[PDB]
C-alpha cells in the first residue's frame, strides 16, 4: 500500500486468503475374451498338431 | 485259436494337413505321399492310409 498525502484518507492494509480445490474425473475401457478363447488357454485336449 | 489284433489303431494328422484343414477345411490322407507320387509320376499308391 502506498503512503498518502495531506488531507486524503489513508489506506488500511488488507490480507487476502483464497483456496483451490481438486476435481475428479476417472476413466475406464472394457476388453472382452470369448469363452472359446479362454477354454483353449487353460484346458488342453489330446495334443494334436 | 484266432489271432485277433490286440489294440486299436491310430491315425495321426500330418503337419501339412494342419494347413489345408485351416485354409480349406479339408484333409486328404497322406498329403506328403501324393506330393512325392506326383513328383515321381507314379500312378499307384501301396496303401490308402
Amino acid at each position: 500500500r502506498v503512503a498518502s498525502g495531506a488531507g486524503l484518507p489513508t489506506s488500511r492494509q488488507t490480507t487476502i486468503m483464497v483456496t483451490k480445490y481438486s476435481e475428479k474425473s476417472p476413466i475406464t475401457i472394457p476388453f472382452e475374451l470369448s469363452a472359446a478363447c479362454l477354454t483353449y488357454l487353460r484346458e488342453t485336449f489330446e495334443g494334436t498338431i | 485259436t484266432v489271432s485277433a489284433p490286440a489294440t486299436y489303431g491310430n491315425f495321426v494328422l500330418s503337419p501339412e494337413n494342419a494347413v489345408t484343414a485351416i485354409s480349406y477345411h479339408s484333409i486328404l490322407a497322406d498329403f506328403n505321399s501324393y506330393k512325392a507320387h506326383l513328383t515321381s509320376g507314379q500312378p499307384h499308391l501301396p496303401n490308402d492310409s
